[PDB]
């Protein structure tokens, strides 16, 4: 059960650090910069629509995933 | 003061070992051992190359845009190391090196005075069939182990965490099935 | 006129995908598909990195001491590609994508009007046991396939080259063994 | 049997190209250069003894291995 201790601690720490509102702003800035350096000329619209619309969706599904540390640790064969 | 040729030679060695690893068959025992050794050398080369590239990015002050990425490379590798740590320990649980050689999810072990049988198995099923015969040998799902001692009434399927005990109910000799020189042992899971 | 940052970013991506690949379990079907996709992306990254490093060595006129090595990297990879070419074709032989998902040496296939069962198997044995039951399902060696249609009297173990046909001799219902809700089908190899 | 054709052709070609006497000299030169650039100060004696004594052994065992193209191709799952 020793690997489970560190696995649950790590995943709860990730959920806590991602709980900050500034984390969402940093993620949005990183997403904008991702298509800012890309050679595709249509990447700006792609980000400005898809990312701006669906980033809170991934943020909240990560919320739902972090509420079950046992499940995510089991998915990595670190727990039951 | 770090020679860049090291990065290129490490990349070449890593590519060589990855290319060789995926073409080695897993039929014989020496083939499995060679594949595991090649995978270990590849993992060592991957760690060396990642560390060196981290030491070249930091030497040129270019580690800032990639630092997070490298953290991931470490974190997953940490899990990998931890995974290896279970496998070795799993070996000690069955006193066989088969968990190192095989990547199976579970291992059906049973111990005798002579030998410690450990045969790979995919999942926890409600029943397990062991086929003994043809020098004779045991096998399950095509995985073959050499016949050294008899058979036990209580075998155990080991994962790292779970341990499911199976009890022998019925034995099928070569009189009730017609398959000559072959015996079937049927085990049921114990609740 | 080739940006070296490409080599470093490709090395980082290759390390990420190698680290992720070795930590994915092979229990569920989606896990196997994800592992195969990660392996494919890793192979593509390996080819890209090797080609780019060959294009940087030739750009600086430093390919002479390493050229032979790179040839090996290609040759083995060629075999790898050829290996993939068999697997896809093996799929068409059994009309199932299981040969892509599983790395097993052989695959026990049997076809019906409803479904084409293809279960992994390690080696050509003189007998094969198929366990059907508990919604019911078939399984061999812990490898489980969903029950859709009945059972056939002639199954076939496929490699790329070999094809060994097994005929059903005996059936063990839950009256002759005591294992409730479980049926055993015993197949013998045909000479 | 199509992969077997190319596999046997490749292995026979390797055996034929390795059959040259100059191949042994090139291999010896490469082996000397291998420990010539190494940082170990005792690598010179290691090569001058082990390689100079045992290179024809590996050369002849490769001869024996190339006499059976089917076996070496079977070892790679390219044949029976």
């Amino acid at each position: 059960s020793l690997p489970c201790d560190i696995c649950k601690d790590v995943v709860t720490a990730a959920g806590d650090m991602l709980k900050d509102n500034a984390t969402e702003e940093e993620i949005l800035v990183y997403l904008e910069k991702t298509c800012d350096w890309l050679p595709k000329p249509n990447m700006s619209a792609s980000c400005k629509e898809i990312v701006d619309s669906y980033l809170p969706v991934i943020l909240d599904i990560i919320k739902g995933e972090m509420s079950r540390p046992g499940e995510v640790c089991s998915a990595l064969n670190l727990c039951e | 003061s770090l020679p860049f040729g090291w990065l290129i030679v490490g990349v070449a060695l890593l590519a060589v070992f990855q290319s060789a690893s995926k073409i080695i068959t897993l039929k014989k025992r020496w083939q499995l051992a060679l594949s595991k050794g090649v995978h270990f050398v590849c993992n060592l080369l991957l760690l060396f190359v990642t560390v060196y590239s981290h030491l070249l990015l930091v030497a040129a002050g270019l580690e800032a845009p990639f630092l997070y990425l490298y953290a991931l490379v470490y974190f997953l590798q940490s899990i990998n190391f931890v995974r290896i740590i279970m496998r070795l320990w799993l070996c000690w649980k069955c006193r066989s090196k088969n968990p190192l050689l095989y990547d199976a999810n579970y291992f059906l072990c049973w111990h005798t005075n002579c030998y410690d049988y450990c045969i790979p198995y995919n999942s926890v099923t409600s029943s397990i069939v062991i086929t003994s015969g043809d020098e004779h040998d045991y096998q399950i799902g095509g995985y073959t182990e050499k016949w050294e001692s008899g058979v036990k009434d209580c075998v155990v399927l080991h994962s790292y965490f779970t341990s499911d005990y199976y009890q022998l109910y019925s034995t099928q000799l070569s009189t009730d099935t017609g398959v000559e020189h072959v015996t079937f042992f049927i085990y049921n899971k114990i609740v």
